[PDB]
């Protein structure tokens, strides 16, 4: 997904 | 031509370092804005790398210490991560500069002490930032 943020 | 303002025809020696002097640079310029999982700097707050380089040169047992803290979302290790190699960019730099590693210094607590609390662009950008640690 990522860092999200 | 340099020499072009005078504070009180004594002289130039006064303490100013690239623009600035150590009072200074050590309660007002020495904070970096990033942004959303950014891994770069802004030429607005380059200055302060700058300056901060000549002050730590001039100095042969003086050390920066970086200190990185972005929004909490994620977790330390996903943050501590993204920080610490942004915190490798200026130390990097600092380092490009003539700076010795030994006197460089990095460091985050990203989701583990929060500054700005909340999670929204006003607080969040609070949170994305780098303040040069002395």
């Amino acid at each position: 997904a990522x860092k999200x943020x | 031509c340099s020499s072009s303002n005078n504070d009180a025809a004594g002289n130039g020696a006064a303490q100013t370092f690239g623009g600035y002097s150590v009072a200074d640079l050590q309660q007002r310029y020495n904070t970096v804005y990033f942004g959303f999982d950014k891994y770069d700097i802004t030429g607005e707050y380059v200055q302060i790398l700058d300056a901060h380089a000549a002050y730590l040169n001039a100095t042969p047992a003086a050390k920066v210490l970086v200190e990185g803290n972005t929004d909490e979302r994620g977790t330390p290790e996903y943050n501590i991560a993204l920080g610490q190699r942004r915190a490798d960019a200026v130390k990097g730099y600092l380092a490009g500069k003539g700076v010795d590693a030994g006197k460089l210094g990095t460091v985050s607590y990203g989701e583990e002490k929060p500054a700005v609390l909340g999670h929204d662009e006003a607080a969040y950008s609070k949170n994305r930032r780098a303040v040069l640690a002395y």
